[PDB]
DNA sequence: AGCGCCTCCCCATGTGGGACCTGGAGAAACAGAGGGTGGAGGGAGCATAGAGAGTCTGTTCTAAGCTGCAAAGCAAAGGCCTGGCGACCTAGGAGACCATGGAGTTCCAGAAAGTGATAGTTATGCAGAGCGAATGGAGGGAATCAGCA
DNA sequence: TGCTGATTCCCTCCATTCGCTCTGCATAACTATCACTTTCTGGAACTCCATGGTCTCCTAGGTCGCCAGGCCTTTGCTTTGCAGCTTAGAACAGACTCTCTATGCTCCCTCCACCCTCTGTTTCTCCAGGTCCCACATGGGGAGGCGCT
């Protein structure tokens, strides 16, 4: 259950960052193809920023949204 | 002996035999049970002095001796039973059965 | 032939009046009149179908007993 | 399953006007007609009138025209009777009774009656009052003064109690009723007759009329068992 | 010509029969017969279906008693019913 | 002179026309408009006078009572007028 | 050594392969598909027998099936089927 | 002696012996003459020649390849002959039409 | 002895009969009455179904008698037999 | 949060339940009503599993077909809600009454 | 009795759309679908789409989709079509054609053209123009590419004029069509036989497929006598 | 602005005058009744198994209850437009009458066509096996609604 | 006018079960064949009745004009039904038992069809009055514009 409550969280803070940096939903699913080559839509960015998705599908997209949290602090 | 009909045994007014001979040639069955006809015969002559007793009802009610097509209809409309047995029956010259709105009365 | 315009206004006013309608609009007549042509359409060519299968050439009021009839329709008083 | 619900006792004063109610229920409501009868100790019953709730169709008789009126409401399945101008002569116990529209049926299911105290042809019943013992048997004659095609019925009454429906049509049985009693006769002449006698039997025994138009019940029996 | 059958004659004496100074026109005896022959058609038609569905080959007064109570409402089934069972108990008990 | 508020021959003419059971459309025009229809089907037939007349009281019923139900649902639309949505409703729920 | 049940199922399965080779039907569109073909049939038959006794007559033939296809079905489909009903009688009488 | 039954000798695939055989068992006339089958057959192989095409057809624009009573209640629900036909009729398992009125809709 | 069946015809089995008969909104007096019409209905058709049963001797109500009752009413039913 | 206005979906009902082909009265309320109201007319009967099928199949085509003709009988009295008074009209007009 | 009234010429400039009625008259206008071809001397007759007034479902063909709209009036027993951005090659001849919803039927009933003037199983037909005397007999080969179960119709079309149904189901004949036409053939192959000519069959016959969604005409053969 | 006494038109009742329709009597004739036969259809017992109650259980999906609110329903005013009412002149319907010729019907022959009985062979229903079409699950994306700018 | 965010519904994939389709066996019913009967084409006269045309007289309809009252639109209030959430309860699916009743088999036996005579019931035809509709007079009642209050 504290996993749940970190990947809340860490959410929470992406969705700060982002409204901090400007970028829309659709940027990050599209710089995510550009990061990975896994291009994401408005629906699946939506759906990890609400915290109601599958447990697994939620760390499966966990690192990439670390990795583009890294990405988008300074590039 | 003498060939007494068979509505007299039965007590009734209507036939048993021209029921029985419609029943028999009307392609309704192989046989025909010999009790059957005494039963609609029955049924035929209940239906026909409930409807003109209220027919003569009726016509008395009008102030009429002789029966016409209106007074079957205003007997018939006025029983429940009796219209829900002919809802899809037209009488000719029958009439219909006196009757307005409450909305569009006066006042 | 025409002869829809022989149903008239104060005939269907009549017909409306036994109904028990007391205003009647004026667009009510053409209504009326199309649907009183599609209802002896629909009876007269089961009448003539009757008629037809007697091999006759005159339709009689048992011809037009059986049709309506077998609309749901059935009138008494004509046979 | 069928039943006729009424109100309680009514204590009215003089010159008012009374409601009364006839909640039904089991039964198609509007196929069947609401009869109302009028039952005191001194003229016995009398029928006052009728309601059909299909077409809201009044009939009343001829004494009670303009004092009594019946009303009908179909969404609660009521039957209503008002009684104005009330004389002092109008403590009497009210039922209405169930009746289809059909002329052989008879008044077959009645109410229990509603006490309201205020503060044609004519049945001939020859023994006003008999004594019978545990298996005898009992003959009761209903002479008519006019002719009916056979439209008579007889109920028995128990103190304080509705009247049962025993004989319609003058020779059919009710629906409950056992076979001991027999109805017989037709034109003018008619007869109930109680085979073999219990002890529910002590009752007062009623034959009404509904072939004209105007329902003339009998002056009744009174039975008694030792 | 053809001799033509009717019923007017038993409505007849049915009518004289309850109506003892009540007279008919020839208009209301045509709706009493076209009454008693579709009333007799609907009957033996229901009978004949209800023969058909229990596999039997013949009309009896049971099948002609359920088409009664079929195609009749209530109280009217319950009447006809009983002049039925009195008709046909009184032609049983006399030949 | 004298006249009448309208609606008020309009119910003497609903208590009139109901009280009564004579035929409201006149014979030769139905005659002659049962003619032309059957025309359509057959070239050159004859009717009998029943005919006809059974043909003039079947219509005249269905359209008294289409008018029954015409009125209905122009009491429904709180209304006292009858429209063609009337008609075309109450044909719909008939099921024509 | 209970009797067996008789339906249409095997001819309604060959007129659809058919009208459609590839397409298969399931058991409840089959119960629709037998139920539509009794009830039809028994339209047809009892208009047929209708109108034999309207006529005095005492068979069925082709013509009282043709007319009682006339009255039941509306007009093309009473059309196309009167086609092959015509059809199946002159391909039939000539074998 | 052989072969060649009554269907196969019309070209049908509806069964003109049992047709034949439910005619004269069905108690419809005395007689029934033996083209009477063979129409009888044909017209009932048409109607459903016809009703098992248009179900095909709603089950092919489904893409389905089994017809369930849903695609024969939208093979009759959207003709005006065959609605007209089995217009007083109730098929088990095929829903409605799909149609909402024009007044129901936003704007 | 079973009594008050006719309250599990529940608020929302009445909504989604009337979603599929395209129904908008809904009144809130229309359950009461959409009660009272399928009782009507079903007393009816169960009626002839017992009149059919009864008839052949049964004490099994079968979905025969059922399709019979509903096409003695003028309501054909495909699917279940005939 | 987030909320839907009224209308829309129960509009989306529409479009999903008249797609849709199974019963929408759930069946054991229904067989208890069946049986409920059959033993007032032959006491101890017994039902095959078919016969309350059929039944449920024609009492629920009865009642979308009634409420097809209530909503056309609302629309004409410029409304969308029905109401009893539709029912009444409906019901009135099909012989029902 | 039958009839298809239409409009007349219309000039049209590019960019804009254009309107044509089909008002119907003769027959119940709900239960047969008003189907709507074009016709060029480029590449002959072929199916735009059709509209069922029923329920006012409609079906166009996949070269003619957002080209074309179909439109319907119950009221006025009238089908409208409206064509948008006209382009260069519009300029042709529009039918609207009557055909009934049973699958064996075809367009039995044409209009007369509104000839519009701007500023897939494909139809193997072998002989393109014939010969012949005032008495001999003609052949016409229909060939298809795939399979038509027996869907398929023959259309004799004079010059400048509406074309006249011969042949319905590949085999029947249409109504006042004499017996000198024949059709005969199914499957994939099928033809069309003149048994005796006159001074009239001097046209040009077409045979059109609506086994599949997009009905497809013939190539068209001209017949020209003496 | 509010009822009410005159005016007026319409309906309901009474009293003859006949004209039409119903009621009643006589003669064919045909169909219902009587009686004797013979073959069933349909009853009574008797058994077995399919099947329909009846109960337990675990679940999870659906119903029930509350809340905020928005939009639909209802009432009131106002206007205009569209039916109702009355007058009048005329065309068409209603009723009666005659001619007629084309049609519906009864009469008799007989010839094609349907029925009835038998054998048996072929078509069809019922039971069993095996893939395929069809559900469910899981994502994934396109479409659409609703609130902020 | 957006548009960005959030739900929701349609597209694919992949096991996964359930059911449809094919095959084999028994048995019942469909057909070929012959003898018999009997229904109905097919002329054919024959009456009859529906059409067509004439004629006259009313009277119902078509047209027009005037006005009121009813229907439609707008605005405002309110109230109630909807969308959404939380909790629990009962429907559902499976898994048994347990009787019970529906169905088939056999015996036989009562009764219904069939046929031949016959007579008496019913239907067709024709008179005779009684029921009733029309014409006219009288009176009550309901509707509706004007006076005094």
């Amino acid at each position: 259950k504290a996993l749940q409550k970190e990947l809340e969280q860490f959410a929470k803070l992406l969705k700060q960052k982002r409204i901090t940096l400007g970028y829309t939903q659709a940027d990050v699913g599209l710089t995510l193809g550009v990061l990975f080559g896994k291009v994401f839509s408005q629906t699946t960015i939506c759906r990890f920023e609400a915290l109601q998705l599958s447990f697994k599908n939620m760390c499966k997209l966990r690192p990439l949204l670390q990795k583009w949290v890294e990405e988008a602090d300074n590039n | 002996a003498k060939a007494k009909s068979r509505s007299s045994r039965a007590g009734l007014q209507f036939p048993v035999g021209r029921v029985h001979r419609l029943l028999r040639k009307g392609n309704y069955a192989e046989r025909v049970g010999a009790g059957a006809p005494v039963y609609m015969a029955a049924v035929l002559e209940y239906l026909t002095a409930e409807i003109l007793e209220l027919a003569g009802n009726a016509a008395r009610d009008n102030k009429k001796t002789r029966i016409i097509p209106r007074h079957l209809q205003l007997a018939i409309r006025n029983d429940e039973e009796l219209n829900k047995l002919l809802g899809k029956v037209t009488i000719a010259q029958g009439g219909v059965l006196p009757n307005i709105q409450a909305v569009l009365l006066p006042k | 032939r025409d002869n829809i315009q022989g149903i008239t206004k104060p005939a269907i006013r009549r017909l409306a009046r036994r109904g028990g309608v007391k205003r009647i609009s004026g667009l009510i007549y053409e209504e009326t009149r199309g649907v009183l042509k599609v209802f002896l359409e629909n009876v007269i060519r089961d009448a003539v179908t009757y008629t037809e299968h007697a091999k006759r050439k005159t339709v009689t009021a048992m011809d037009v007993v059986y049709a309506l009839k077998r609309q749901g329709r059935t009138l008494y008083g004509f046979g | 399953e069928v039943q006729l619900q009424q109100s309680g006792p009514e204590l009215v004063e003089p010159g008012t006007s009374v409601k009364m109610p006839c909640k039904a229920s089991g039964y198609t409501f509007t196929s069947y007609t609401i009869q109302w009868v009028k039952q005191t100790p001194r003229q016995g019953l009398e029928w006052i009138g009728y309601i059909y709730p299909y077409n809201a169709g009044t009939k009343y008789n001829e004494k009670f025209k303009g004092k009594a009126t019946l009303t009908s409401d179909k969404s609660s399945s009521t039957v209503y009777m008002e009684l104005s101008s009330l004389t002092s002569e109008d403590s009497a116990v009210y039922y209405c009774a169930r009746k289809s529209s059909r002329l052989r049926s008879t008044l077959d299911y009645w109410g229990q009656g509603t006490s309201v105290t205020v503060s044609d042809i004519k049945m001939t019943q020859s023994p006003s009052s008999m004594h019978a013992s545990l298996g005898e048997r009992v003959t009761i004659t209903c002479k008519a003064s006019q002719d009916i095609r056979s439209y008579l019925s007889w109920y028995q009454q128990k103190p304080w109690k509705s009247p049962k429906t025993l004989i319609y049509y003058a020779t059919s049985l009710a629906d409950g009723v056992p076979s001991r009693f027999s109805g017989s006769g037709s034109g003018q002449d008619f007869s109930l007759t109680i085979n073999n006698l219990e002890s529910d039997d002590t009752a007062t025994y009623y034959c009404l009329q509904h072939g004209e138009s105007p329902y003339t019940f009998g002056s009744g029996t009174k039975l008694e068992i030792k | 010509r053809s001799r033509k059958e009717s019923y007017s004659i038993y409505v007849y004496k049915v009518l004289k029969q309850v109506h003892p100074d009540t007279g008919i026109s020839s208009k209301a005896m045509g709706i009493m017969n076209s009454f008693v022959n579709d009333i007799f058609e609907r009957i033996a038609g229901e009978a004949s279906r209800l023969a058909h569905y229990n596999k039997r080959s013949t009309i009896t007064s049971r099948e002609i008693q359920t088409a009664v109570r079929l195609l009749l409402p209530g109280e009217l089934a319950k009447h006809a019913v009983s002049e039925g069972t009195k008709a046909v108990t009184k032609y049983t008990s006399s030949k | 002179p004298h006249r009448y508020r309208p609606g008020t021959v309009a119910l003497r003419e609903i208590r009139r026309y109901q009280k009564s059971t004579e035929l409201l459309i006149r014979k030769l025009p139905f005659q002659r408009l049962v003619r032309e229809i059957a025309q359509d089907f057959k070239t050159d037939l004859r009717f009998q006078s029943s005919a006809v007349m059974a043909l003039q009281e079947a219509c005249e019923a269905y359209l008294v009572g289409l008018f029954e139900d015409t009125n209905l649902c122009a009491i429904h639309a709180k209304r006292v007028t009858i429209m063609p949505k009337d008609i075309q409703l109450a044909r719909r729920i008939r099921g024509e």
